[PDB]
RNA sequence: GAAUGUUACCGCAAUAGUAAUUGAACUUAGUACGAGAGGAACAGUUCAUUCGGAUAAUUGGUUUUUGCGGCUGUCUGAUCA
RNA sequence: CUGUCCCUAUCUA
């Protein structure tokens, strides 16, 4: 549920313990990750996410609500220079997510700052809820 | 997004329109411009400083 | 395909070569190399360095303004398409390539003469 | 769950859970020892073996009881609807006989795992390990019976239909072999056929249906005229919040008289009575005046054997249930036919192309030939949009040839003065 | 690791011999199976992508792609190979009485100091009243069941300064073994254009000795790589290779100041996807596919739009000099 | 006289499409079945033409017009705007805009006699849209919702607000518009009715899980029948 | 690395090893099935995780290019260096 | 906050 395609093996930048801002409204000023869903179990290898993957966090700063809580996180942004298919590279300002149901509805009624390209067209949901795409 | 008229500058440190007479005035000085509004891509900051002295004695 | 200018050398970008940025104002900024991204990066100022073309541009060192550089103009309305329209833009694309050659000489030698 | 209990696992039988038990642990665990080996390696070899054992067990046992749905838990409708098809007691006893062997068998595997780290030979351990075996053998095969009976609850329990009593919802009554199920054929996608004879439907039927875009379904019902096939109907008529709906004959068929139908409906009249009811009828429509006594209950006079009130009947017991600057159209869209899906002669879309073209990904749409153009001949637009490193877009614009003069009038104002030497 | 791969030793020879070649449809017409060239460098392509179901349909794709020297190959000869119960084998062998300096100069590893008598005496006894090649060309044509033809590259036309050839054994896929040694005669000292082998869209193997890399042993064995796209082929002579429809500049694909550690492209050059075993100037061997893996990856045709031909030296802004000069203008230097 | 159909298995009509009284653009993909029964509503009657935005399928989110002329992000290559040019009749209008706020779609909501838009979005902008497109702009938040476009669908027939649109702002916007507005759901209990959904003067497509009740409503509230 | 007239070139292959792996996106699919709830699959195409062989076309990293330019310090009586 | 690590690569004597 909420992918629309498959994944593109963009730079991995994001490993488990990374903390990024919460780009979105819902009151959450970080996420902390915990795990990378849908990645490969490697030889000690950290799970890292990227742009437009699905992964599942905690809020370690906000509102006491969400706080100690876990829900499934989808990254906007990674910071980390990767190869995007219209030949230039690119890497955004800093590393940002946002919290959202599994099935891809946003918790927040709008996201803030710049979006990636490849997650708005991977998530329907995230680019219906984001403002400024790339 | 943060954005701020740099004209009110004077009035202002924390940071760091022609038709306003008081604009009009303070560009016939030989400073300005050029890059007053590109703080974000700016040590230049020291002149941006000396600008807004100019000004505050002048007015 | 786009031949993007760099926001600090402001010399062409062609596919692949160079690294971009992402900004919250939504703008991008293209360099060329690795050098004019470093250099943005310690935040120089481009209208200081005397290797950039917009230090020469203010400068006075090379033609700041002409009637050739009205033609670039970045158009955000598109047009239907005529082939005959397409010859004759090649064509005085042509043209006014020579003619900005010829204008940019003639300038640097305005610049030169003197030095006696 | 609640609404039917298909997912419960197979209630392997006795002999079958103990052949599965057993093969598990002699495939999973290891079975190579010597009797050179450390006394303390065998016995925490088989101390380990018998452990596994007795988990394998408890997985089982806990399984089966946490699938089984307990009767005295569950909704009130669902207890009783499944204590008439099944005694309550008897289900209630074979819970508890599984759940005495799951403690029988945790008791002996502590037990014999206790002793057994005592033994002081191979041979010590080896008979421990097989009294243990044969302990949980012996409780598993004693639960034959009960094993069976659940086995075959499990097989059908999960046919069972999901049926909804909170949801408004109507529920056809009568007397058997009135044709009863006639009007559920024709007003849902149930089907069961007439069957002239009474006891045909042993279990209820469910079928959906919507009015005015509410949910709804109707329950068929065997009929009453104290057996287990009677016996469900009473609770599904009193429990459920659905509104009932009499059946009776005025004919030959079925052999009751329209008095006995009559004095049958007025004796069960106390438990229906909340129920919002309604007679359909499948000096004889005398004895309707008595029947019309209740005000809540009315007479469709009809025959179940066509559709000649079904329709009527339909909207009747829904409503009785919830009883209780201008637009700018271009004239193309207007002048334009529909596309109808059937008629072969209909418009050929995409899909027929790209189906006559091949599959969808070895045919590509091609956009050339569908946006418009001064001219036709060049279609296949091959725009390069570089000159020598410089992007035409940037310089693409008509009425170019006056700025070209321009320049050239320029050029040669220029020239004439001397300017380049 | 990789078992299949071992022994990870030294390469017999810097050619890789091919170890195998594709079918033999005896109906189909005489052409040559296997070509022969020299890495140059590499260069970025990028290229629309019309492939439906993929995401990036109708869309711009930027990739790399390796450009191969392939000067035209000549033919000095051919092999007869007969069937036996220990493998094919080479019955005899046939010369076209003339050979070019750089394969004589193969035959010897002191040139300057030999004699350079390579094929005199063969080709004295050549210039008879046949009688010696016709009973050759008649006894393969009887027994031989394989023919395999020998060529070798002109290192003389290559910017290479090795100035000797490899000899190569190309088998033929066409007509009878009759049809492909009546063809083979017909073009005894002729040369065969790159373009006849392979076409735009066909997909390749390539078969080549890898970089070394020394104690660590490592690099310098052979390697294949399979299911490589042939972009686009090109000539020497023809101007403006690297323009193409869309960009239509009159620029060759030759990166300004020439590659690095290689020359200039003046001859046919084969344009294909992706990286090749080996390093600049390591000769290489072009195969195709070994079988009928036309996917529709390799049937799909790849129209190109721009082609990279900047300064590889370091960095590069312009693709073409006249670019630099326009850009940067007139200097001190230039007046 | 609405249709309910999904893209790619997926229920967000109005991501991946945009639809007007004049033109509809819809996403590239191999499984043509959106164009499919784009062809069979509406044929040849008025333009179908396929178009990404900066390569992405959510065109129906990166641009914002209507039935007067087309406007699309910066992000846009030269090669789609010759595209659309070509494909779309001179009658409508096609400008690139600069704005920090690239999702049009998201950011413009916008019909043929008034558009709302992102307070945040510049002056220049602003009237860009009400120039081009020639219809009134004015700043507004549905109940606080900042995104008006994806929250909110618009039409020369009526208009529809997200669930939570308190009534005092529903009676705002319907002044504002003077349009008959009606809080609702589309997708099931979907709170972006903008991006499940299309709608036109004549035309409304709804996700495949629209209920019934919900089709109902958006006929009434639109006035379809 | 000598060896089987010598020297060089092009070759066959007994033999020893061997490799690819699994998943997901879409027409087929809202179709069969099913009262509903939910919900297949073949053939086709497009991607992906781990593993392995190569390349530096672009980007990241690396400088006894020391290649350039600046900076604290001292010496050639100083500046050029 | 750091190459301890994901994940190693490069230079010097």
């Amino acid at each position: 549920n909420g992918a629309q395609g498959t994944k593109f093996r963009i730079s991995l930048g994001l490993p488990v313990g990374a903390i990024m801002n919460c780009a979105d409204n819902s009151g959450a000023r970080n996420l902390y990750i915990i795990a990378v869903k849908g990645s490969g179990s490697r030889l000690n290898r950290l799970p890292a996410a990227s742009l437009g993957d699905m992964v599942m966090a905690t809020v370690k700063k906000g509102k006491p609500e969400l706080r100690k809580k876990v829900m499934p996180a989808i990254v906007v942004r990674q910071a980390k220079s990767w190869r995007r298919r219209d030949g230039v590279f690119l890497y955004f300002e800093d590393n940002a997510g946002v919290i959202a149901n599994p099935k891809g509805e946003m918790k927040g009624s709008a996201i803030t700052g710049p979006v990636g390209k490849e997650c708005a067209d991977l998530w329907p949901r995230v680019a219906s809820n984001s403002g400024v795409v790339v | 997004y943060h954005e701020t008229s740099i004209l009110d500058f004077v009035r202002t440190i924390s940071m760091l329109d022609e038709n306003d007479h008081e604009w009009k005035i303070l560009k016939k000085l030989k400073q300005t411009r050029s890059c007053i509004e590109d703080l974000k891509v700016l040590k230049d900051f020291k002149m941006i400083l000396r600008w807004r002295k100019i000004a505050r004695e002048i007015l | 395909m786009r031949i993007y200018q760099c926001h600090f050398c402001s010399s062409p970008c062609y596919p692949g070569h160079g690294i971009m940025f992402v900004r919250n104002d939504a703008k991008e900024f293209r360099f060329c190399r690795s050098k004019c991204h470093k250099a943005f990066k310690q935040r120089r100022n481009p209208r200081k360095l005397k290797w950039t073309k917009a230090f020469r541009k203010a400068a006075g060192k090379e033609l700041a303004v002409d009637s050739t550089l009205t033609f670039a103009q970045r158009r955000n309305v598109p047009v239907r398409y005529n082939r005959e329209l397409v010859a004759t833009t090649l064509k005085a694309m042509a043209r006014i390539e020579e003619i900005r050659q010829k204008r940019e000489r003639a300038f640097y030698k305005n610049r030169m003469r003197g030095n006696k | 769950m609640q609404l039917s209990w298909k997912d419960i696992p197979t209630v392997a039988p006795a002999n079958d859970l103990l052949d599965i038990v057993l093969n598990r642990t002699q495939r999973k665990t290891p079975t190579v020892i010597r009797p050179g080996f450390k006394i303390t390696r065998i016995r925490a070899f088989y101390m380990r073996k018998v452990k596994y054992t007795g988990e394998g067990f408890v997985e089982k046992f806990e399984d089966i009881l946490k699938g089984f749905p307990n009767i005295n838990d569950v909704h009130p409708f669902h207890r009783d609807l499944m204590d008439t098809l099944y005694e309550k007691n008897h289900y209630k006893i074979s819970l508890a006989a599984i759940s005495r062997a799951k403690s029988l068998v945790e008791q002996v595997a502590r037990d014999y795992v206790r002793l057994l780290k005592f033994g002081q030979s191979l041979f010590q351990c080896k008979q421990l390990k097989r009294a243990a075996l044969g302990r949980m053998a012996t409780i598993v095969k004693k639960l034959r019976d009960p094993l069976a009976y659940l086995e075959q609850v499990r097989q059908h329990i999960g046919r069972l239909p999901s049926i909804d009593p909170n949801t408004r919802t109507l529920l056809i009554c009568g007397y058997p072999n009135v044709g009863k199920s006639s009007f559920l054929r024709c007003i849902t996608k149930s089907d069961v056929d007439v069957q002239p004879y009474a006891f045909t439907t042993k279990s209820l039927y469910v079928g959906h249906f919507d009015y005015k875009y509410l949910r709804f379904q109707a329950i068929d019902t065997p009929g009453i005229l104290m057996n287990n096939i009677e016996m469900q109907s009473i609770y599904a008529i009193a429990h459920l919040r659905s509104c009932v709906l009499y059946f009776m004959d005025l004919s030959e068929q079925c052999g009751f008289t329209i008095e006995a139908q009559v004095k049958l409906f007025h004796s069960i009249k106390p438990l229906f009575a909340n129920k919002s009811v309604m007679v359909v009828i499948n000096e004889r429509a005398q004895l309707l005046e008595s029947v019309k006594e209740v005000p809540g209950v009315e007479i469709m006079t009809s025959s179940c054997q066509l559709e000649e009130n079904v329709m009527e009947v339909r909207n009747k017991a829904c409503e009785k249930l919830l009883a209780s600057r201008t637009p700018f159209i271009p004239e193309s869209v207007k002048n334009l036919k529909k596309y109808d899906p059937e008629d072969p002669n209909r418009r050929k879309l995409a899909r027929d192309i790209e189906a006559e073209n091949g599959g969808a990904g070895v045919f590509n749409v091609n956009l050339k030939d569908k946006y418009l153009l001064e001219d036709d001949e060049w279609k296949n637009d091959i725009m390069p949009e570089i000159l020598d490193g410089k992007n035409v877009y940037d310089f693409l614009d008509p009425e170019i040839a006056a700025k070209l003069q321009a320049l050239e009038e320029e050029e040669e104002k220029l020239e004439n003065e001397g300017f380049y030497n | 690791g990789h078992l299949g791969f071992l022994p990870r030793k030294r390469a017999a020879s810097i050619r890789a011999r091919v170890k195998a070649f594709p079918k033999d449809d005896r109906s189909k017409p005489v052409a040559l199976t296997s070509f022969l060239g020299y890495k140059a460098g590499m260069t970025t392509i990028v290229r629309d992508l019309d492939r439906p179901g993929s995401k990036f349909h109708k869309r711009e794709v930027v990739e790399a792609v390796t450009v191969v020297d392939t000067p035209p190959v000549v033919v000095v000869g051919v092999v007869g190979y007969v069937e036996t119960p220990r493998g094919l084998r080479s019955l005899t062998t046939v010369w076209a009485e003339h050979l070019s300096d750089e394969v004589k100069r193969r035959f010897y590893k002191n040139w300057y100091k030999s004699k350079k008598k390579a094929f005199t005496k063969y080709s004295a006894k050549y210039a008879q009243d046949g009688a010696g090649i016709e009973r050759e060309l008649a006894r393969i044509k009887k027994y031989a069941s394989v023919v395999r033809v020998l060529v070798h590259t002109q290192i003389r036309k290559t910017p290479l300064a090795q100035k000797k050839a490899h000899l190569a054994e190309i088998q033929l896929n066409g007509g009878s073994i009759s049809e492909k040694v009546d063809w083979a005669r017909e073009h005894f000292e002729k040369t065969v254009a790159v373009d006849s082998v392979f076409e735009q869209n066909e997909m390749i193997d390539a078969i080549a000795v890898t970089k070394g890399h020394g104690f660590e042993q490592r690099g310098y064995h052979s390697r294949t790589s399979i299911n490589h796209k042939i972009y686009r082929v090109g000539k020497g002579d023809d101007e403006a290779n690297g323009a193409t429809s869309f960009d239509r500049t009159k620029k060759t694909i030759t990166p300004m100041g020439g590659f690095v550690h290689y020359g200039e492209i003046k001859n046919d050059f084969i344009m294909v996807k992706g990286c090749i075993p080996g390093n600049r100037k390591r000769i290489v061997t072009l195969r195709k596919s070994l079988y009928t893996n036309t996917s529709r990856k390799a049937l799909e045709e790849v129209s190109l739009k721009w082609i990279d031909t900047a300064s590889k030296f370091g960095k590069g802004r312009f693709q073409t000099p006249a670019e630099k000069h326009a850009f940067m203008g007139t200097l001190k230097k230039d007046l | 006289m609405a249709t309910r159909t999904q893209f790619e298995n997926s229920n967000e009509i109005g991501v991946f499409s945009k639809l007007t009284n004049t033109y509809c653009l819809v996403a590239v993909g191999g499984s043509e079945n959106f164009y499919s029964a784009f062809e069979a509503e509406l044929g040849d009657a008025i333009p179908i033409v396929h178009t990404t935005i900066a390569g992405t399928r959510i065109i129906g989110r990166m641009t914002a017009g209507n039935r007067r002329g087309l406007l699309v992000p910066t992000q846009t290559t030269d090669q789609e705007l010759q595209h659309l040019r070509n494909s779309l009749p001179d009658s409508v209008k096609i400008q690139r805009v600069e704005e920090r706020l690239s999702a049009l779609g998201n950011v413009i909501c916008c019909n043929d006699y008034v558009a709302l838009v992102h307070p945040d979005i510049d002056r220049e902008t602003e009237e860009l849209i009400s120039d081009v497109l020639g219809v009134e702009v004015f700043r507004q938040t549905i109940s606080g919702n900042i995104l008006v476009g994806s929250y909110c669908s618009l039409s020369n027939q009526g208009g529809l607000v997200h669930p939570q649109t308190s009534v005092q702002d529903q009676e705002e916007l319907s002044s504002l518009l003077q349009v008959p507005l009606v809080a609702g759901t589309v997708n099931r209990g979907s709170s972006v009715v903008g991006a499940g959904m299309v709608v036109n003067d004549y035309l409304a497509v709804t996700g495949l899980d629209t209920t019934a009740p919900e089709l109902s409503v958006i006929e009434s509230i639109f006035r379809l029948q």
